[PDB]
C-alpha cells in the first residue's frame, strides 16, 4: 500500500460509526486520495483501556482499519483530521508499506535491484502477515499465482 | 583379435546437459505442460 492505518474507535450506536466513517472518506476524497480496503472489524477488548472524549476509560473497542493512496503532502490534513475526531481513540500510521524491511539488503532481490512495484501492487495484508495465517496459504497462493499468469494476458489484450 | 578401444569423448556427458544446452536456442513457456490447459473447476482470480 502507499499509506495505512489503524483505527481503534469508540462502540457506538452503527449510525454514528457509519457517520465517522463516512467522515473520515470523505475528507479522504476531497483532498484527492483513493481507499484501497477500508476493513471492518468487531468490537474487541484490547490490552490497554482507552478513554474515550469523555474522559471515561474504555474496556472494548471497535477495530477499523484503512488503506489509502495520497500525497505525503495533504495527508497531513488528513492525519490531523483523523486524529482530532472525536470517535477515534487511537490512530497508529504505517508509512513503510513501500518499502518495507525485509527487501533491498545487500542484493537479496534476484534479477532486480530494488523494484519498488513489487510492493505498491500489494496491499498490507499479504506485507504483514496476519497471526492466523498457517502453511495452508503455501498452498493457495501457488494456485493463485499460476491461474493468475494463464489468464493475465488473454485478459488485458483483450480491449 | 579385439582390443579396449579408446572411447573418444563426448561434448556434453550427459543427457540432462544435452537437454540444458538444446534450450538455450528455445523459448521456456511461461506455465509448466501440465497447468497450462485450464482447470474442470473454475477459478475466478481475485487480487493476491
Amino acid at each position: 500500500v502507499f499509506y495505512s492505518f489503524v483505527l481503534v474507535m469508540k462502540p457506538r450506536q452503527r449510525r454514528f460509526t457509519s457517520q465517522a466513517l463516512r467522515e473520515i472518506g470523505v475528507a479522504v476524497y476531497s483532498n484527492g486520495g483513493l481507499i484501497r480496503s477500508i476493513t471492518n472489524e468487531g468490537i474487541m477488548r484490547p490490552y490497554s483501556r482507552f478513554r474515550d472524549a469523555d474522559n471515561t476509560p474504555l474496556t472494548y473497542a471497535r477495530y477499523i482499519i484503512l488503506q489509502l493512496d495520497m500525497g505525503e503532502e495533504e495527508m497531513g490534513k488528513v492525519d490531523k483530521i483523523i486524529r482530532e475526531h472525536q470517535d477515534v481513540l487511537m490512530a497508529l500510521k504505517l508509512n513503510n508499506l513501500e518499502r518495507p524491511v525485509g527487501i533491498r539488503s545487500g542484493n537479496k532481490e534476484l534479477q532486480a535491484a530494488y523494484f519498488p512495484l513489487d510492493t505498491f501492487t500489494r496491499l498490507e495484508e499479504e506485507i504483514n502477515w496476519s497471526p492466523q495465517t498457517s502453511a495452508d496459504i503455501y498452498t493457495q497462493l501457488e494456485m493463485n499465482w499460476k491461474e493468475f499468469s494463464r489468464t493475465r494476458w488473454s485478459s488485458f489484450l483483450r480491449n | 583379435t579385439s582390443d579396449e578401444s579408446h572411447i573418444t569423448p563426448y561434448t556434453l556427458g550427459s543427457v540432462a546437459a544435452g537437454v540444458q544446452r538444446l534450450g538455450e536456442h528455445r523459448l521456456r513457456y511461461t506455465l509448466s505442460p501440465w497447468d497450462i490447459t485450464p482447470p474442470e473447476d473454475s477459478v475466478v482470480l481475485k487480487h493476491t
